[PDB]
């Protein structure tokens, strides 16, 4: 058994810059990869990311190449999501996500409770 | 039919896998004189003076890399034999006090990095203290604008972490080769066969009794002293549709790289204790330069377009394209390069600058309080040497990762360089031996009688 | 820019009944799916093409036949009908939904 | 090397050769009084409380363990010393019918117990009876009168 | 299981399952490879130096002395191997005299081994006379002329 | 105790006497549950980590290997249990050639296998394919038709 905790979801203007946090208790952190997804409904879902938080490595996904940034903090045991120059594209929901074991990355056994952002004018 | 055929024949050969240990060895002369620990200590045992090998006649066996245990069994045993380094000889820090900095002002001119910088420690009676030039290199403070860092004053960056242990100065650090071998009952076996993908069966298979020795050089992303390839270039991955798993590529051919810590430094000792010593750089001599390193750039491109024209073949009609580091921390985005006890941090960003279808110079910023391995604790601070320091290595391989997104046909298709888990630094050279365990006791009908 | 696809796109029938689900065409991969929106975040239905996931119902089972790869989607329920996709690595499905009644 | 020179030979290539493996399955090049290695220079620090000092007698034992358990199996059929025997017992009905030819001619032993392995306690209750035969017997030879 | 399974049982009976001690006194449930378990999972813990540890080892070597010994003291008489043995020589005036009807027919091992216990030492010594006489006779054969 | 009993005396006297080392060779007095001594008093402290555990398990763990190793040398010559063995195969031309009468009559063991310690791997090869030979005619009679 395990969770994900989040903060919620924030709903700001088109434009500008913003953050958002999760983490993760129990099956330690420092081993084991987290993925990062977005859901626009009406809309494909996208894979935003994937951080192996053992040495801050990072391979964002090419369409947000620039604008999007991830960063971990073992001690505290968080996951940030940093993006700038949002626009209304982007209206969609977000959650963070971990996998079965330590080797597969993709079917995702764990999600969050989910954060929507709205962005209208 | 007589008796029906029972017996049974000692020897049997078959044989079996078996996760378990493996052992040490190492050429066992010039250490006698390193009393403390270090990687091929004195202790284990002297290397066998006359290693053997034998081909085996039609051998049909399917060595698979990436399933094998014995590369995480050192992955613990390096770190166990690093903490039992550096738990004895080790002077627990009562550092992080009130300290005070400005610009250095060696020459009339300001130094790049260093800051002459006062520091009250206490003196040998625990009542009192005195003020000496101390420790300072500027990723280590947590600083401010204002006329001290931190907030006021300041601290060393690893007093909310855990306390740093002193590495002793007797104890050198080099890369000293080690061997390994099976006890009785174990075999290790080899695929001398090339083009290998890390999977499926190889053919031309020789058993090997003790493995060849390598140098575990911790790095990230720029593969260093490796054996050389056998012939042209390799691809040895575990897959490539798969983009989160790390490709690695492997050269026939070297390429010279060699850096330099170009400044004169002599360390001065300060006390802290009834025993117990610190160090840190005392005073620096001459010319001033930053760190930095020198490379050739047509072998590179050399090097790079022949990387190209190899993994161009695991696609139909698709064209590739490098790319500056990935981001976050500076541990796995410089190159991390280690060098008699110094410690390099190379910004990797003009080595990938390249695409595909005379002297470049590297950026470089030394450090002193390192949180490798794990991260997590074990924090260490090595001593500055004195004098100058250069070093040179042979280039073997990169490490890199496929990003993803969407895709079309005709489109680019773009690598970086990464790295981080140790790991992939060790299964380099380790992709080959197996380990075996041998049962001597099979059966098969045949016909006999006692008596 | 997208590989991946399935098929039918949009289904309609009532509470109870069975329905036949299908990605497609050519890319290797092991193939996923995931269960329709209750409205937090979905959860799983299936590993590796045709193992069932933990915590599931034993409603729903897949079947792989080089590019052909089927599911069975069996006694629907108000409680389940909803947009579920399909998934390899990366990209994701057209997300399809079944409407109930 | 024993069969780490000789493993994929012919059947009757691989019983020319059974012998030289007693010096490979005991002695170990490293960890003790070996075919090439004797006992190191500095052995105070060996002696001394160290990692690879516990890895040294965790291989010491394993193997030692092994030896013993495999030559105790092989003993307790009156097979001790005889690196071939002989057994005063059948096979069973299954598994079996197999023809014996290629078994001898071109079989390499690597594909050979694959399937024998499932039934291979099987072949050790057969040889334990006829050791159990075969002590009676020679009580009641013993028993002259 | 061993005499576990049989050892209060006639005296006739227990010879005839003295086989299955041959892996209940070598192998153990639990110290190694066992007819029931295996390696550990968490065994990068149990190298690394541990409580347990150092028990696990003494339990290893210290059945592995108990076999060795006793097995050395049945095999220098050239009973090795041979479940059921015999020696050339009699046995002592003192202690003797006890009728073998009761001791077969109905009594077991359980109340015979310990007015032995003392005198255990004497058996060894004639044993060895007998293995004397042997290999002096063994040696005079040898000398055809 | 041994040949340290009799360590110096004639050569045939040595032959008489091979039989106590079996106790000797693998007891010691103080390692273990040796002829004198048992286990010790204060054992909760041997069994907590000491310097002299893991000089005891060194010690016993040692003398193990050392009787392994050399019984299996004598082993697989099917030799196993006869303290006086026998080969198939004659002596070399070189070395060769020194007179039997000294040897026996006042020569003693010290002095004697000095010259041919560097010659030994011969005789063990030699013996090596005497087992061979023995094997493959055991093989042969075993072919009946
Ligand atoms: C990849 O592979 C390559 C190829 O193999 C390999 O290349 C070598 O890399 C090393 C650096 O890692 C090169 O540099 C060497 O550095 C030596 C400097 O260290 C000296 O000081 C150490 C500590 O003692 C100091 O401090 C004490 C106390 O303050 C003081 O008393 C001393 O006087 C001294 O100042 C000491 O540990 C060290 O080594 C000694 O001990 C080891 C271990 O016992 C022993 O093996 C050594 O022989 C030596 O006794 C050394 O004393 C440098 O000295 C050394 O040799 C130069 O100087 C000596 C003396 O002046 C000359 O005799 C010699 O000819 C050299 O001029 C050496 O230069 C090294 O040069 C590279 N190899 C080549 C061929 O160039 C890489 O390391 C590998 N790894 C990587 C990451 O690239
Ligand atoms: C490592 O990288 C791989 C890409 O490089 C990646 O992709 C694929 O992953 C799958 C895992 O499931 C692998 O497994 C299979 O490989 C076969 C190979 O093709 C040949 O063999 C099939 C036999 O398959 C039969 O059995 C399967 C069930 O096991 C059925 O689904 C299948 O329908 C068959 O009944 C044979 O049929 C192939 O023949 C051709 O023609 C027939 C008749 O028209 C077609 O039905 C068939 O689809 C094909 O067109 C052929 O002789 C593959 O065909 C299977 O579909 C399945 O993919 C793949 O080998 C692997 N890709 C490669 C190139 O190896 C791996 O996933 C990745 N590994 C990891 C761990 O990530
Ligand atoms: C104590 O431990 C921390 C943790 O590693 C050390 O680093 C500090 O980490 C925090 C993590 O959030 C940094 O936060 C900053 O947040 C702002 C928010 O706007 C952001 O813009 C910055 O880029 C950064 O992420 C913080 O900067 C960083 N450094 C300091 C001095 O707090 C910290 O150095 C350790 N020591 C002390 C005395 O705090």
């Amino acid at each position: 058994q395990v969770q994900l905790v989040q903060s919620g979801g924030q709903m700001k203007k088109p434009g500008e810059s913003m953050r958002i946090s999760c983490r993760a208790s129990g099956y330690e952190f420092i081993d084991c990869t987290l993925n990062w997804i977005r859901l626009a409904p009406g809309k494909r879902p996208e894979w935003m990311g994937w951080l192996k938080p053992r040495g801050g490595a990072v391979n964002y996904a090419r369409p947000l190449q620039g604008r999007v940034t991830m960063t971990r903090d073992v001690y505290s045991d968080t996951a940030f999501l940093e993006l700038r120059s949002l626009t209304v594209d982007d209206t969609a929901v977000y959650f963070c996500t971990r996998g079965k074991n330590c080797d597969y990355n993709w079917d995702f056994e764990h999600w969050g409770r989910g954060t929507p952002v709205i962005v209208s004018s | 039919a007589e008796n029906l055929w029972v017996t049974v024949y000692y020897g049997v050969p078959v044989w079996k896998e078996a996760k378990t240990t493996l052992f040490c060895a190492s050429d066992a002369k010039a250490y006698k004189k390193e009393v403390h620990n270090v990687w091929a200590t004195h202790a284990c045992v002297p290397t066998d003076p006359s290693p053997q090998e034998l081909f085996l006649k039609n051998v049909t066996e399917n060595f698979n890399m990436w399933k094998n245990d014995m590369v995480d069994q050192m992955h613990e045993d390096i770190i166990s034999l690093w903490d039992q380094s550096l738990k004895p000889c080790v002077k627990l820090t009562p550092l992080c006090v009130t300290l005070i900095c400005s610009n250095a002002t060696v020459k009339n001119s300001t130094v790049e990095e260093m800051k002459n910088c006062s520091f009250n420690t206490t003196t040998e009676i625990r009542d009192k203290e005195k003020k000496e030039y101390a420790l300072f290199y500027r990723p280590d403070i947590v600083p401010l604008n204002n006329e001290t860092s931190n907030t006021s004053e300041y601290r060393l960056i690893n007093c909310n972490t855990s306390a740093c242990t002193q590495a002793c100065p007797k104890v050198t650090f080099e890369p000293i080769p080690i061997h390994y071998c099976a006890p009785a009952g174990y075999a290790i076996l080899k695929c001398n066969d090339e083009t290998f993908n890390g999977t499926g069966p190889c053919s031309n298979v020789s058993t090997v009794q003790c493995t060849h020795g390598i140098r575990p050089v911790v790095s990230t992303q720029l593969l260093l002293n490796g054996s050389l390839a056998e012939k042209g270039i390799v691809i040895r991955s575990e897959n490539l549709t798969n983009n989160a798993k790390i490709i690695i590529v492997h050269l026939h051919t070297p390429v010279e790289i060699v850096c330099t810590r170009p400044n004169n430094n002599t360390r001065k000792s300060v006390r802290i204790g009834p025993g117990q010593t610190f160090y840190a750089t005392g005073d620096i001599i001459g010319d001033i330069r930053q760190a930095h390193c020198n490379i050739s750039e047509s072998k590179w491109n050399e090097t790079l377009q022949k990387v190209g024209k190899e993994l161009q073949k695991h696609f139909p009609n698709k064209t590739i394209k490098y790319a500056q580091s990935a981001g976050g921390d500076m541990e796995i985005t410089t190159h991390s390069f280690n060098c008699g006890g110094e410690f390099f941090y190379c910004n990797t960003a003009k080595l990938f600058n390249g695409t595909y279808n005379p002297t470049i110079t590297l950026q470089c910023r030394i450090k002193q309080i390192i949180n490798m391995w794990q991260g997590v604790g074990r924090c260490m601070y090595a001593p500055p040497i004195a004098g100058n320091i250069t070093c040179k290595s042979n280039i073997t391989g990169l490490l890199l990762t496929r990003d993803g997104g969407t895709n079309s046909s005709g489109k680019e298709e773009i690598f970086r360089p990464a790295g981080g888990d140790m790991r992939d630094n060790w299964r380099s050279e380790l992709y080959k031996y197996k380990v075996v365990k041998i049962e001597p006791l099979g059966v098969a009908p045949t016909r006999c009688k006692r008596r | 820019e997208i590989v991946l696809t399935q098929s039918p796109g949009t289904l309609s029938l009532s509470p109870g009944e069975t329905a036949i689900i299908s990605c497609r065409t050519s890319q290797y991969g092991s193939l996923a799916w995931y269960q329709q929106r209750p409205g937090q975040a979905p959860r799983l239905v299936i590993y590796s093409g045709s193992t069932r996931a933990a915590g599931i119902p034993d409603r729903f089972s897949g079947s792989r036949w080089g590019p052909d790869y089927n599911l069975t989607i069996s006694n629907l329920e108000s409680g389940d009908f909803g947009v579920y996709y399909c998934q390899q690595y990366e990209f994701f499905g057209q997300g399809t939904k079944v409407q109930v009644d | 090397l024993g069969f780490l020179g000789a493993a994929g030979s012919t059947m009757g290539a691989a019983s020319m050769t059974l012998t030289v493996q007693a010096r490979n399955l005991l002695s170990g090049i490293v960890q003790q009084q070996s075919n090439l290695l004797r006992a190191p220079e500095a052995q105070q620090h060996l002696l001394k409380l160290t990692v690879w000092g516990i890895k040294q007698l965790q291989a010491r034992v394993l193997a030692v363990e092994r030896y013993l358990r495999d030559q105790q199996l092989l003993g307790i059929w009156g097979c001790s010393g005889k690196l071939i025997c002989c057994t005063n017992v059948p096979w069973n009905s299954s598994w079996s019918n197999r023809n014996l030819s290629e078994i001898w001619d071109n079989m390499t032993w690597l594909q050979w117990d694959k399937e024998i392995s499932n039934y291979t306690q099987i072949i050790y209750g057969l040889l334990e009876e006829s050791q159990n035969q075969q002590e009676k017997n020679e009580q009641d030879l013993l028993a002259l009168d």
